[PDB]
């Protein structure tokens, strides 16, 4: 198919500290340079929810956005057992890795970048959990959440867990238990607003306003690399802006358009915006909203 | 409380002897018949071998008089709560259409909900339109859409079976004692075979039961106590009717499996453009199982639950009258001639005559070894087996007699040399 | 519109400890997700019956209406309800998800 | 599916004595194994018992788990002239021996390993009682009943058979009869106790009661086909044993998981558990229980 | 024929093959939390040494 999915808005950064190589050609996420740390995201069958929002920004991307701080280690030293900080936040989650990985990143509970490394020459399990023995090297890091993160400034760092009824989920101890438990791996969602932890969601209601904002489009710069591109230049129909802008029928039913006089392409896309959820019954905007499959320890007797 | 009540001798054409290691056994290739006792009162089987020491008993204790269920059509039901999520799309915005929307199926997983996750519940898709338009918060003038996936959870940490009956089967807990001593508590109703060590056994007459059962349904609780509902039993699953969500097993409630059978169009929804509130006026049957708890009074019977298996019962207050048919696969029965001492002694004797129930009567049995005690009358209709050790035991049981100044000669023996005794005590009428 | 059964509504304005002010409702046996958990009624009384003979009629922004007759079942020729839609901008555009009477439009 | 057919939990040796030519074949019992004595144990249409009941010890495996003692000799001779003892119970034998087969173990009244061999290079019959002239020869023994065995220690010294109303089973000289001898060769089970005698049964009652036991996980190599590795070698949290061990989240919640310092990655399994055996009404814990097909006697009046 | 009960055979003896559902997970004696089996193999006997035409 098309790889138009891989023109990330801002800046595109892939990259972490400890291993990962790759670093020149997912810096930025373009066309040209096989990235192994985005390559798994565009494959259908597996994250549904990255690809119907696949016009916002990432996890990584985030990170080199001045969004989401980076842990302390960024990334967890497998070499020693016995203790270390990726133990609770990752025996507890359930994932898949398709072989011949080293790295793979995740959420931490206080809100920053924690990640796994095995060092050269290892390989991670089919769980994506502790490191192996030993095809080719894959040093990238793989995505371990199905999250999406954008940009906005709403606060709400006076929220914790939405959910009732669970004793411990994740790694979140809401109350204590001793009793008989319905210990099962079951997909509960999550959020992290401005500044705050890991806020788990009981049920995921978004809400997308499809206008005329820059967050809501994918311009970027004609071709007959690509960075994001300001749609406020372009002018209004029947009228004279700045630059000039073209599209399909969806932008040149609003705007104007010169066809190849245009020095950018922009298109309506799928799903993006400002990008809103419930919480406590008042709408708020998060950063980063994602799905994991970690043990849920509910009540039973 | 021990003691042979009715006694019967088998027939010489299904017992045959044969002689292996200086000892005489017996077996049974065939069945007999003796009445069933009553509450407390046993059918002892008198097993002659080729002498008269040579004497084996079985004593089949009677609890009481029960009337079990039938269960036939049964489910599962509790609590339930909805939990739906909300999505709204504009027109013109991957698969939103109106007529789509209008037409489409629960089973159909949509493009804005394929990221759930493993939910293997009764989980539905709905769909309702709302508004349009720049003063909603969309671009094109047509409405937009609002995909719905409801899906349905348990929230109740226990569940319900609700269940009917369809005939009052008397069951007797009988508790046989074989030859040997090996006790074994098993039950007959009407015409039941159950399957025991000597064979088999089940009840034969049968004239005890209770009419119109069918429109009486019956709630079992887990551990807890039962209940009683004074309705029919019912039919099919409808909006505003006690047992709207019925299942199989426990697990599918505890759980809310998907293999449930639910009201069509039960949950509802309210359209508020982008809020969904989705509540569900489901029966809760806790109210019917407080109302309506075990025990009842119900005409002049006792309803009741049932101890150690799980089931419903019916207690009454008439007579025990039937028949019990002793089944034996050909099994041996072997006996050891003792030859330990004992010096028994009379105690009291206190029942009644001419009763169902019998007479109580104790012995001061003091031996040296341990083994067993057979004694007989002197016409040949009692009989008396009770266990002896070395020490002093006090051992009781139950004989019936129709007079209530009972003077008649035991002959009691532990080894082969039998010695009279004489008994004696005042008795009272008993119906 | 049509009532198949009067359900005991209670407006509830729930007012929270820290002095949050929340106006909300009840029905029969719903439960609403408030701010410190939720609220549901537990009995219900005083019931209204026959309600299927009749229909009512809403107003955006004007009011209510009570008319003496069934229902409308099946839209035909001389009846309430021959062209009827799903939404008001079905009405106000005129989308093919109406249902009309067969035969209506006459011809000369 | 059921990836528990092959794989022997604790030994898993099916070493046969005299029939010296798969000792390098057989020991241990891996996925990719080439034993003789196990290919036919898992044929469809043969022993569906084997295979209702695969996650349990074989005849073999019970005698060299230090339980089951060997007979003597234990490699009988069917070139024998008068006072053989594998005669008279192979002879009653009702069970269908295939070809290329030279020898056919089972056991004893004792409770031994007793087998039979034909001399060089001469094969089994269609009764397979004595030996004919000579696909390919296997290398190893026969099974000839169909039991499972499992980790026991309940003594069985005072139980005996207890076939009610039967004259005499097999070889076993119960009571005597006064009616007419029926010949009939019909399916009787047998169980076998810790040093016990063969005690028959009638009326089979098999229940399976699991709970948190160490041999419902099974391990595996990596691979950068399958292999084979012991679960005793496994310590505890927090501990140190003999081997090194690694797992998935079922694997490492209860047992220690080395990361990269294990050489075989463990899996959750379930199919072990404490199987009951209903005899004289007391459920007892068997040994070595089955089915045999031996000629039985009744009283025809 | 269940797989839980072939050994026994196809033979002319009155047979019937049930099964009923029951429970799963570690509350029961399983792993996973669906429904466990029940194979039953029921199989009638002469109970009566003798027989009656009616």
């Amino acid at each position: 198919e098309d790889p138009h999915l891989r023109n990330r808005p801002g800046k595109g950064h892939n990259y972490i500290d400890g291993m990962t190589q790759e670093d020149a050609t997912c810096k930025p996420v373009t066309y040209a340079g096989a990235c192994s740390s985005f390559d798994v995201l565009l494959e259908k069958g597996k994250f549904p929810l990255f690809q119907s929002y696949a016009h916002h920004r990432t996890l990584l991307e985030a990170v080199h956005d001045t969004i989401i701080a980076k842990a302390d280690p960024p990334s967890c030293d497998l070499q020693s057992a016995h203790g270390n900080p990726c133990m609770k936040e990752k025996l507890v989650m359930k994932t898949h890795c398709p072989n011949d990985y080293q790295s793979a990143h995740y959420l931490n509970n206080d809100g920053k970048m924690a990640s796994v490394k095995c060092p050269p020459k290892y390989e991670l399990t089919e769980d994506c959990n502790f490191c192996r023995q030993m095809a080719s090297l894959k040093k990238g890091s793989y995505p371990l959440q199905d999250l999406f993160c954008q940009s906005s400034e709403d606060d709400g760092s006076k929220l914790k867990t939405k959910m009732k009824g669970v004793c411990e989920v994740g790694v979140q101890a809401l109350k204590k238990c001793d009793g008989q438990l319905s210990t099962a791996h079951e997909v509960v969602p999550f959020a992290v607003f401005k500044n705050s932890k890991k806020v788990y969601l009981d049920k995921l209601d978004l809400k997308t306003e499809e206008n005329l904002l820059p967050d809501s489009f994918v311009c970027f710069e004609h071709k007959g690399e690509l960075k994001s591109f300001d749609i406020s230049q372009c002018p209004k129909i029947g009228g004279h802006g700045s630059k000039k802008c073209t599209g399909d029928a969806a932008f040149c039913s609003a705007y104007e358009c010169t066809a190849q006089y245009a020095n950018a392409y922009c298109s309506h896309a799928n799903g993006s915006g400002i990008v809103q959820i419930q919480v406590s019954g008042v709408w708020k905007k998060p950063l980063c909203v994602g799905y994991e499959r970690v043990v849920v320890k509910r009540e039973l007797s | 409380d021990p003691g042979c009540s009715e006694l019967i001798q088998a027939s010489s054409r299904i017992t045959t002897c044969s002689t292996e290691g200086v000892n005489t056994k017996c077996r049974l290739s065939g069945t007999a018949l003796i009445r069933a006792g009553s509450v407390g009162a046993e059918a002892c089987l008198m097993l002659k071998g080729v002498k008269e020491d040579q004497t084996k008993f079985l004593k089949i204790k009677t609890v009481s008089s029960e009337l079990s269920c039938r269960e036939g059509q049964s489910y599962w039901t509790g609590s339930f709560s909805p939990k739906c999520l909300s999505s709204r799309r504009c027109h013109l915005v991957g698969e939103c259409h109106v007529n789509r929307c209008l037409s489409w199926r629960d089973n159909e997983t949509s493009a804005e909900f394929s990221f759930v996750g493993e939910s293997t519940t009764m989980r539905e898709n709905k769909c309702f339109e709302q508004c349009g338009g720049w003063g909603c918060g969309c671009f094109n003038v047509n409405p937009s859409c609002l995909f719905v996936h409801t899906y349905l959870q348990s929230v109740r940490k226990e569940a319900l079976r609700v269940f009917n009956c369809i005939d009052w089967v008397h069951k007797l807990t009988l508790e046989i004692t074989d030859f040997d001593g090996s006790v074994s508590t098993i039950d007959l109703g009407a015409s039941s075979s159950r399957f025991t060590n000597w064979g088999s056994v089940s009840l034969s007459l049968d004239a005890e039961g209770i009419s119109g059962s069918n429109s009486f349904s019956f709630i079992e609780s887990p551990g807890k106590g039962y209940a009683i509902v004074d309705e029919p039993f019912s039919e099919i699953p409808r909006q505003g009717f006690l047992g709207e969500i019925r299942c199989n097993s426990e697990s599918s409630v505890l759980s809310a499996h998907e293999s449930c059978l639910r009201a069509p169009n039960l949950i509802s929804y309210k359209p508020m453009i982008d809020q969904l509130e989705c509540t569900t006026n489901l029966i809760d049957p806790f109210v019917v199982f407080e109302r309506g708890s075990l025990p009842q009074t119900r005409n002049d019977k006792t309803f009741a639950a049932s101890k150690g298996n799980r089931g419903v019962q019916a207690f009454s207050k008439g007579s025990v009258q039937a028949d019990l048919t002793l089944m034996f696969d050909n099994f041996e029965v072997d006996f050891v001639g003792a030859a330990v001492s004992c010096d028994a002694a009379f105690l009291n004797l206190t029942g009644c005559y001419s009763c169902n129930a019998g007479a109580r009567v104790c012995l001061s049995i003091t031996s040296t070894g341990t083994g067993s005690l057979s004694a007989h009358n002197k016409d040949g209709s009692l009989h008396i087996v009770l266990p002896s050790e070395n020490g002093t035991k006090d051992q009781c049981q139950i004989l019936h007699f129709t007079v209530p100044e009972v003077e008649e000669e035991f002959m009691y023996s532990c080894d082969g040399d039998e010695r009279p005794l004489l008994v004696k005590g005042t008795l009272i009428a008993i119906d």
